[PDB]
């Protein structure tokens, strides 16, 4: 079975070097959580350092792809890495082309289309990585584009990822049942980066020290990360609660 | 075994085949010896006939003034080889009026080697180089193998058999290594160096090939009734 | 480096089937079902907009799209395959047509080009077939209204009224029994929904549902007035509200 | 090269073309041939730039005879006439045109009928009873257009060229040492020996 | 591009592809040649399976590469177009340059070369076809023919044959050709083309092509009832 | 199966089995490190004396790129020079448009996105090495390792080769002995002790040891050497404790 | 690398034949049957469309006759997405022999540069033969009507009748049996249809399983039409020959 | 415009004896009425007992001086040292000069 | 399969080592150097009898100078000899003077290994290149298609080969005569043959400084092998 080594079809139509792409996604063992405030777009990442001799603030899955688009990857680090450097050049070159600071769901469809064409063409393979693309667009609003390795997107009103992507799934499902809305409806991206650990802890049955979880926000004009002392902060005010 | 199917392709023990079977050519490849004192450096080379009625194949092929190498493997690559070399030679005195350093050109083999390693197509070089050389840092002597690796020494020996001449040269090192400013006596030490790997045949006149180069002698080859001074 | 796969991967068997094809319809087979009605005025084609997970905006996924002002696609199959194949689509009717003629291609040539490029890849060096059949509806002033499907070899058939993917053979029947070449475009529209509803399982409502139109011409769609020959777009993707007034009196 | 001229009657198409190869106050020859055979009812007289007029009549003649063995048949004047038309229509815009003016003259088996064509270097081709390139058709195609009649003969047609030839060698500045003429007719080309 | 070499050794030192190349031409339908004192003859067996045939318009299986040279061949028909068409190019170019036209050995030895070429470059599989290639040289009276094969080896035949039942029909040109006496005139170098033929074919019906050439571009096609008059006549010597 | 035949295909599991086997070159490969110092770092590495015959100091191993980065790799050899020429490309290239010599964070990204490419197909083959470089930039200090997958990440220290566990145990001690810091002729003398603990894993051949360092302070930010007094200096502080 | 996966599509096999051809010929051997008959006085073309569905555009469609130019045209047997690539090739080919001469394209040529076409992708290239058979009907002034096949190896050769497609060995014999020479263009239609009612795989012949063409000189003297006949028209002709 | 070309002057002599031959030039090297070297030699032993002098634009007459010093080289090379005759050399000049016939060696040349 | 440029386990090339079998196929071809010149003998092996001998050409004239003898697929060598041509040609263009023997040996050697994934495999033909120059004077080299030359007093390549390279083994001596040689080579020419030697299935040729490469008619072979036989009758 040749058909299982490069992207060709198998008799039940199936291509299993993506499926198997897939499953590369997970070999870091950490999730991803995204949602959305009024004014942001906030995306944490589970941070682990397990050798010693790592310098920590190296260690990142958080990138930063143009002054307004974020985006987090969950899949090992090379490809990871190969991916941020393909969709910064894609942000930098659009907007020299049009003119504006390309969107969000854009950029996300395009790195989708990219990864589309090596399920189909033989000599390149899959990147093993899902991309989860967060901004404030200056026409939708806050929002979440997430990629994976079939070339499949679709905008989100929150999302999850990784090995317990499922339980964290349906904790945010559980909320927005409850709360009968799009989004979290608080006015500071401080508080929503709150809700965002809050039920990452539920949903997961964990506790996060400052420099065991990782931090993105976008605000309309800027995207950013935080640092172990913003968090620390963060942490603290969800303690005395 | 599943494994040995071109250079593209890790063994599980994280071997490359191909390269090795490259390798293997130069085993059976007829001996050739180097060696060198801090004034001279001499290539010594066993040369192989096809039978009574023909010529002994060439081992050592002149590459500049001051440079020189001998082969062991196949013979057309190591004409690459020194093609490829002779031009980096001459590029760096047209370009930058410099004689090319051995050390540099023990570099810029091992990466010509490499790149047929890496990439699919391609096959690695079937041949095994001794390069000699005077520059402005003194004699030098070089051992290039078709895995990319080039390694300098004092002296060594590659081809069949080699280990009788590396284990002498090994034994008379701190001899030969201060033969200074006599070319007659480092090449009897090289001489007397490929004969531990002789067997069933010695030293005759158009059998052998001696090449020389040092501080105030061009690289410059000697057969035929050239060599009956050393047998 | 570089693409070495210059050979084919897809050929013929000994008993002349070619593998990939077969198996790219094998991928149609599993897709969601899709469908298009031809009416006396206007042409339909629907599917179901199954979600992955609840938390996705499906709106946000558009399986019906325009391709021209008066053409529209809809698939069954792999999603990718088709939104890159509807990208090619709208390109290939500039570059190789109103960028010539200053008109839009009409639909059966616009149909012949995206079989061009699905053919292409059932025989060109290092690619596999694309795992889609696309139903394409349109309207051009010459042919009138039509609806044609395109499979992972390239053929493409004009059609009174058909469906593809999942539940197909079921969705066939229902519409031989219903089709007549009298149908208003209303009556399409009331027939599609019903046949629809045999292959959806879940909820069945203008959310769930994504359904277009190649109709009457939209002068509010246009963007512009001034020029009264120019008369806007006869491709109509419903809202969810004008689906969910239709289902009240299904 | 300078003077080609032809002349298209009732049964066949004559061409006549100069005889003179000058270069610089040298006539190097005085019985050049300027045509070449395209088929065997197909003949092609040239004049223009030294060196390009003889390469491209054998280029032309070269893929005339290709067609020919390729499908056993012989293409009609007209076909020939256009093909040759093309190539000088591209040559025009390549980066060194071929500066050559031809004369095809044919006859048309199918029809049974003779034709004539003249094409100049840009590619310019027009179907005529008669015609002229270069200076010479200043004084023959008024002359033409008075004493020629579409029902002639053959011998009456090359009496009508010894007056166009008459006139030239009067008129004209340069020698152009006298004309070699052939006629095309069903029976293929051949060539009158005494002028 | 596609690059594979297709066409590579086996440790016995065969090439497969080559050999496989002959295999194909051994199924095509025969075809033989034979050259008289003044003349060139090549007989063409027509394979009967096959009624409905429009004849007028059905390639034939001689062809003239220029009007002096004709070529036959056994094997992939296809494949016969594309070196006919290069051979016809070629015969045109070398008019064009050394203004003669080509010797009946250059232009075989150009097809031949074709043919080696086709055996080791990358991405092509080689020619399923034999020839064999007849004519007279500019300004000679001294008949010519040449064979070749896939492999693009060539030679010099006073008479042979390729395809099909070749080597039956082999056998009888090898003990009924006198080196010392070839067919004297036309009549007698057709008459044995037609009877080595006829030891493979059928009836001589729709099924034998026949083609004459002689010296100075003179070459033409025999008919049914021509050839049919060659075959009764033979039939009837024949029943002794 | 035979997923492990081919480079750039996934197994089941998701691995790319030809990474993991060129990682296997590695790890057969001699041991070489990295320490992270105060305004710097340092780089050294094991060459086995294979005979008599190999000229001392002759048979140099680390290498620089531009004027402030060291590199020093474990595996296959030639892969490594590969890997470094390409490096001073990417070098030469910042530096070109940019003027300012190239980050070490930049760099490092350049070799990696460099050998990840070489998984990405099956007409290449992974990269034989693991690399330990760094150097001195306008933001500090930096060490970085990188492997045949591509991954890479910053260091405090770091080992590769026959001998990285001993190695990696020895820096572990260093980091929880030092938290204040470690300077730069300080992390001379420890690199040779490692080196020299580090060798047991691969003791039928004697060594030579080969260090290299940039300090802020020490070298001027620039890659340089360390030889003469200054290496005798750091050999003798090994030998006094293995003893 | 990938040589692996290479499936070597133009090969000889060990008894001298190209795999993929033959493998192609198997596929066309079950596309729907197409015959051409030639008449001293025009050509028919008919064909059978692969088993139709009642909810098929009947009259938008065409699946088995393509018009290549005004004297030329074609019928199918195999893939037609293969063929409609040939075809667009034959198309411009045609034009550029019309622009180059000022002369209708002669038949032959047409067909020999298509079937140099294939024939190209069976030596060289290493992609996969064009899984379709033609059959060629067309005018020009020099052979006057002429058919002609092309299969996926670039052989070609011309026919007084021919089939392609399924059930060709059947239709053949039939063909072979009630052809006469001076035959006319409307013994040619009943002879086209009463064939391919005998050898269909179907209970019976209707007119929405079928596709037809003449060619005749039946215009305004020396000038020849080509009639792509619509549905109603097929209907009508299987009446006037008593199939229906 | 740039120029390519330049005149550095000097003159060049050439003598040819029974058993010996003989080739003479100037040392000054000059631009203009300006001079850049009294001593600046352009008469080369090439090898092989053969002397040459390229005279006119310096620039192309050390150019062409260097590619025959290097086509004896290489003639030695891959004919198995065997001695350039001067007949040979002035071929193999010949070609070298003519390879630039569309943007020639501004010098006159003498061996 | 596997590629076209892989090394066997004991160190070569496949494909080369079964191009070496196919030239073990080929029909004899023999060469022996002497001071008065170089002959080069040739085994026809015409496969029918309708073939004209003559037609077979196997021995070749590269220059005036240095001439060519083949054995294995006869077709291959067209090319080496077109190259050879045009080297030798170019030489004299460049250098005014005659190109070296081994010279023009390399230069077609060279092309040998320029095959794989340049053409698509190696060369099925071994070659006998003989020749003389002002140098080295007579020489006879050996060209392979693994690139490799040798230098050869006498050689025989074909079918018949090492049975005949033992007789040369024997017979070749420093003061053989350009007859001696001639004689020699239709010795053991019709020793090895299947067929019975004569001179329309075998050919000769030689090369001297003074009247250059010359293939000899069939008239002067017969008179040879006539000549030869009386020898051999005679004790
Ligand atoms: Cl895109
Ligand atoms: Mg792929």
């Amino acid at each position: 079975g040749y058909d299982r080594h490069i992207t060709i079809f198998s008799p039940e139509g199936r291509l299993y070097q993506v499926e198997y792409a897939f499953k590369a996604t997970n070999q870091t063992n950490i999730n991803s959580l995204a949602v959305r405030g009024k004014d942001c777009t906030v995306v944490i990442s589970q941070k682990k350092v397990p050798d010693k001799l790592l310098d920590p603030t190296t260690v990142s899955y958080i990138f930063c792809i143009s002054r307004t688009i974020g985006m987090v990857v969950n899949g090992p680090i090379p490809d990871a890495r190969n991916a941020a450097l393909r969709a910064k050049a894609e942000a930098a070159e659009f907007r020299y082309k049009y003119g504006y600071d390309m969107p969000c769901d854009v950029l996300a469809k395009r790195m989708a289309n990219l990864s589309q064409i090596y399920t189909q063409r033989a000599y390149m393979r899959p990147l093993g990585v899902i991309l989860t693309f967060v901004s404030v667009d200056e026409e939708l609003g806050p929002s979440i584009y997430k990629t994976d390795p079939a070339g499949y997107y679709v905008g989100y009103k929150a999302t999850a990822t990784g090995p317990k992507q499922q339980e964290i799934t349906t904790n945010l499902e559980n909320h927005f049942k409850k709360s009968k809305i799009d989004h979290i409806n608080e006015e500071s991206w401080e508080k929503v980066v709150e809700f965002a650990i809050t039920h990452m802890i539920d949903a997961l049955g964990t506790e996060f020290s400052k420099n065991d979880l990782e931090v993105g926000v976008a605000t309309k004009d800027k995207f950013f990360t935080l640092s172990a002392e913003n968090i620390e902060e963060r942490l603290v005010a969800i303690a005395e609660q | 075994n599943n494994y040995d199917g071109d250079t593209v392709t890790f063994s599980p023990t994280g071997r490359l085949f191909q390269v090795e079977y490259a390798l293997e050519a130069i085993k059976q490849g007829s001996v050739t010896v180097g060696l060198r004192s801090n004034t001279h450096a001499v290539l010594v080379a066993l040369k192989r006939n096809a039978d009574e009625l023909s010529s002994y194949q060439k081992k050592i092929i002149k590459c500049d003034e001051h440079m020189g190498l001998s082969l062991a493997g196949l013979a057309p690559d190591a004409r690459v080889l020194s093609n490829y070399l002779r031009q980096q030679c001459n590029y760096s005195s047209l370009v930058f009026n410099r004689k090319l350093a051995v050390e540099r050109a023990g570099h810029l083999l091992c990466d010509k080697a490499q790149k047929n390693t890496q990439s699919y197509g391609g096959r690695p070089y079937g041949v095994g180089l001794l390069i000699i050389g005077y520059d402005k840092s003194g004699a030098h002597l070089l051992e290039f193998q078709p895995s990319g690796n080039v390694t300098e020494l004092y002296g060594t020996a590659i081809g069949a058999r080699s280990q009788g001449a590396k284990t002498y040269l090994e034994r008379t090192l701190d001899t030969f290594i201060k033969i200074d400013g006599n070319p007659d006596e480092l090449i009897k030490a090289g001489v007397e160096a490929i004969s531990q790997s002789l067997r069933d045949e010695s030293l005759t006149v158009d059998n052998l090939s001696i090449a020389i180069v040092g501080k105030d002698t061009p690289f410059t080859i000697y057969d035929g009734e050239a060599v009956a001074k050393y047998i | 480096m570089t693409d070495r796969y210059s050979f084919s991967l897809t050929t013929f068997s000994p008993s002349g089937k070619l593998g990939q094809i077969d198996y790219a319809l094998t991928a149609v087979k599993q897709g969601v079902t899709s469908l298009g009605i031809k009416a006396t005025n206007g042409v339909v084609i629907a599917t179901e907009k199954k979600s992955s997970s609840p938390l996705a905006m499906s709106e946000t996924l558009s399986k019906v799209s325009l391709l021209t002002p008066d053409i529209g696609a809809v698939y069954s199959g792999m999603g990718p395959d088709y939104r890159v194949l509807v990208d090619k689509s709208r390109k290939v009717a500039h570059t190789s047509y109103k960028r010539i003629y200053g008109e839009y291609p009409p639909t059966k040539l616009l149909v012949s080009e995206v079989a061009k490029i699905m053919q292409e890849a059932t025989q060109s060096g290092g690619v596999r077939p694309f795992g889609v059949s696309l139903l394409i509806a349109g309207h051009d002033e010459f042919n009138g209204f039509s609806l044609y499907q395109v499979d992972p070899s390239g053929s493409y058939f004009p059609w009174k009224a058909t469906a593809i993917g999942k539940g197909s053979v079921a969705a066939k029947t229902f519409l031989e029994k219903r089709w007549n070449d009298e149908l208003e475009l209303e009556d399409a529209i009331h027939i599609a929904l019903l046949t629809l509803k045999e292959s959806v399982e879940g909820e069945f409502n203008g959310d769930t549902i994504e359904l277009a139109i190649i109709g009457d011409e939209n002068p509010d769609l246009l963007g512009y007035t001034g020029i009264p020959t120019d008369k806007g777009p006869r491709f109509r993707k419903l809202t969810s509200q004008e689906i969910n007034d239709r289902l009240e009196a299904l | 090269m300078d003077i080609i001229l032809g002349i298209r009657v009732q049964d066949s198409v004559i061409l006549a073309s100069s005889k003179a190869v000058t270069r610089g106050i040298s006539v190097l020859k005085d019985s050049d041939d300027k045509t070449r055979q395209l088929s065997p009812h197909t003949l092609m007289s040239f004049a223009g730039e030294a060196g390009d007029t003889v390469q491209f009549a054998e280029y032309i003649q070269a893929n005339i005879q290709l067609y020919s063995i390729r499908e056993d048949y012989e293409l009609s004047p007209q076909a020939v006439s256009s093909f040759v038309r093309q190539e000088l229509a591209k040559s025009i815009r390549s980066r060194r045109p071929y500066q050559v003016n031809v004369l095809i003259g044919g006859y048309d088996k199918k029809k049974n009928k003779p034709e004539l064509y003249q094409i100049d270097y840009l590619g310019t081709k027009v179907e005529l009873p008669y015609g002229a390139h270069g200076y010479s058709g200043f004084y023959t195609f008024s002359l033409l257009d008075h004493h020629y009649r579409p029902d002639m003969t053959t011998e009456e047609g090359l009496d009508l060229l010894k007056l166009c030839v008459q006139e030239l060698e009067k008129r004209m500045p340069m020698d152009f040492k006298g004309v070699i003429v052939k006629i095309v007719d069903k029976d293929g080309i051949r060539q009158v020996d005494d002028f | 591009g596609y690059d594979r070499a297709l066409s590579i050794f086996s440790p016995d030192g065969h090439i497969f592809q080559v050999e496989y190349a002959l295999e194909a031409v051994k199924r095509g339908t025969c075809a033989v040649g034979v050259k008289g004192k003044n003349c060139v003859v090549l007989g063409c067996e027509r394979r009967s399976t096959l009624k409905l045939q429009d004849t007028r318009i059905t390639p034939s299986k001689v062809s003239k590469i220029d009007s002096h040279v004709v070529l036959s061949f056994s094997g992939l028909n296809a494949d016969s177009r594309i070196l006919i068409e290069k051979a016809r190019v070629e015969a045109q170019s070398h008019r064009l340059t050394l203004e003669d036209p080509v010797t009946v050995e250059y232009l075989t030895r150009y097809v031949a070369g074709v043919q080696q070429r086709y055996t080791q470059s990358g991405g092509v599989r080689p020619f399923g076809v034999s020839t064999l290639i007849a004519g007279f040289d500019p300004r000679d009276d001294e008949p010519k023919l040449y064979q070749t094969e896939p492999s693009g080896i060539y030679s010099s035949w006073s008479a042979q044959t390729i395809g099909r039942n070749s080597k039956t029909v082999r056998e009888f040109l090898e003990k009924n050709y006198d080196r010392k006496e070839p067919p004297a005139t036309v009549e007698e170098c057709v008459k044995l083309t037609v009877r080595s033929l006829l030891e493979v074919v059928q009836t001589g019906a729709k099924n034998i092509e026949i083609t004459v050439v002689k010296p100075d571009s003179d070459i033409v096609a025999l008919s049914s009832e021509e050839i049919n008059q060659y075959v009764t006549q033979i039939e009837q010597e024949k029943q002794e | 199966t035979g997923y492990d035949l081919s480079n750039s295909v996934f197994s089941p599991d998701g691995r790319n089995f030809q990474v993991e086997y060129a990682v296997k070159a590695v790890e057969n490969g001699t041991t070489s490190i990295g320490i992270k110092c105060n305004d710097g770092v340092v780089f050294a590495v094991e060459k086995l004396i294979t005979s008599k015959l190999l000229v001392p100091q002759k048979n140099v191993k680390i290498q620089v790129v531009d004027r402030h980065i060291g590199c020093v790799y474990s595996g296959l050899i030639p892969d490594g020079r590969h890997l470094v020429n390409r490096g001073r490309e990417e070098a030469a290239s910042f530096k070109k448009l940019y003027k300012t010599p190239i980050p070490i964070p930049a760099f490092a990204d350049r070799l990696g996105q460099y050998v990840q490419a070489h998984t990405l197909y099956n007409s290449v083959r992974p990269f034989g090495v693991s690399t330990i470089f760094g150097g001195v930039d306008k933001n500090g200090a930096h060490l970085y390792m990188l492997e045949p997958s591509g991954s890479y990440w910053g260091y405090k220290g770091a080992a590769t080769g026959k001998g990285r566990q001993s190695a990696k145990a020895e820096l572990e001690k260093l980091v929880d002995h030092h938290p204040e810091g470690l300077s730069a002729r300080e992390a001379v003398k420890q690199a040779a002790k490692i080196i020299y603990l580090a060798h047991e894993d691969n003791k039928e051949k004697d060594f030579e040891l080969e260090i290299s360092w940039c300090s802020l302070s020490e070298t001027n930010g620039l890659h340089k050497f360390v030889k003469g007094d200054l290496l005798q200096e750091a050999i003798d502080f090994a030998q006094k404790e293995i003893n | 690398g990938s040589r692996r996966y290479d499936s070597r599509t133009t090969i000889f096999s060990p008894e001298g034949r190209l795999y993929q051809v033959e493998y192609a010929l198997e596929s066309i051997s079950h596309a729907g049957t197409a015959i051409g008959i030639m008449a001293s006085d025009g050509i028919v073309l008919a064909a059978e469309r692969k088993v139709t569905s009642t909810l098929l555009e009947q009259d938008t469609s065409t699946e088995k006759l393509y018009k290549l130019n005004d004297k030329i045209a074609v019928a199918v047997a195999g893939l037609t997405a293969d063929a409609e690539i040939l075809i667009n090739t034959a198309r411009i080919h045609a034009q550029n022999y019309l622009k180059t001469y000022n002369e209708d394209i002669p038949v032959e040529i047409l067909v020999r540069r298509l079937s140099d076409i294939k024939q190209g992708y069976t030596q060289h290239g290493g992609l996969r033969p064009f899984g379709v058979s033609f059959i060629y009907a067309g005018y020009d002034d020099r052979y006057g009507y002429q058919l002609y096949t092309s299969n996926p190896s670039g052989n070609y050769t011309g026919w007084k009748a021919i089939s392609v497609g399924a059930n060709t060995s059947a239709a053949q014999t039939l063909l072979q049996m009630d052809y006469k020479d001076d035959m006319k263009v409307d013994d040619a239609i009943e002879l086209a249809l009463k064939t391919l009612s005998k050898t269909t795989d179907s209970s019976a012949l209707t007119y929405d399983r079928l596709e037809f063409a003449t060619i005749r000189k039946g215009a305004n003297d020396g000038e020849v039409y080509q009639k792509i006949f619509k549905p109603q028209e097929i209907k009508d002709i299987l009446v006037k020959t008593g199939i229906t | 415009q740039f120029n390519p070309y330049g005149d550095n002057g000097g003159t060049i002599l050439g003598i040819a004896g029974e058993d010996f031959a003989v080739l003479a030039g100037d040392t000054r090297n000059i631009t203009d009425y300006s001079i850049n070297s009294r001593y600046e030699p352009k008469v080369f032993d090439c090898g092989d007992n053969i002397v040459m002098s390229a005279n006119g634009f310096a620039a192309d007459g050390d150019a062409l001086v260097k590619r025959f010093k290097n086509s004896v080289k290489w003639y030695h090379f891959d004919h198995n040292d065997k001695k350039l005759s001067i007949n040979s050399a002035a071929r193999n000049i010949q070609h070298l000069l003519y390879g630039k016939r569309f943007f020639p060696y501004y010098v006159h040349t003498i061996i | 399969d596997r590629g076209v440029s892989t090394f066997s386990p004991e160190g070569r090339l496949f494909q080369v080592e079964y191009s070496l079998e196919a030239i073990k196929l080929g029909s004899t071809a023999i060469g022996i150097a002497t001071k008065e010149g170089v002959v080069l003998g040739v085994e026809k092996r015409a496969t029918s009898p309708l073939l004209e001998s003559d037609s077979i050409e196997k021995i070749v004239e590269i220059d005036r100078h240095i001439g060519c003898a083949m054995s294995g697929l006869t077709a291959d060598a067209r090319s080496m000899i077109e190259h050879a041509r045009t080297a030798a040609v170019t030489h004299n263009l460049y250098y005014d003077e005659d190109i070296n023997v081994e010279s023009l040996t390399q230069s077609v050697c060279d092309l040998a290994l320029r095959f794989g994934e340049l053409m698509s495999r190696p060369f099925g033909v071994a070659l006998l290149i003989a020749g003389h120059d002002a140098d080295d004077g007579y020489q006879l080299f050996h060209a392979e298609p693994s690139g490799t030359f040798y230098r050869y007093n006498a050689k025989a390549i074909g079918s018949g080969s090492e049975g005949a390279q033992a007789e040369l083994l024997n017979e070749w001596h420093s003061s053989l005569t350009l007859k001696e040689a001639e004689l020699l080579v239709l010795k053991i020419l019709k020793q090895v043959m299947e067929e019975k030697l004569d001179e329309n299935n075998a050919q000769l040729s030689c090369i001297t400084k003074q009247d250059g490469f010359k293939i000899y008619d069939n008239e002067k072979t017969a008179e040879l092998i006539k000549e030869l036989k009386e020898k051999e009758a005679a004790e």
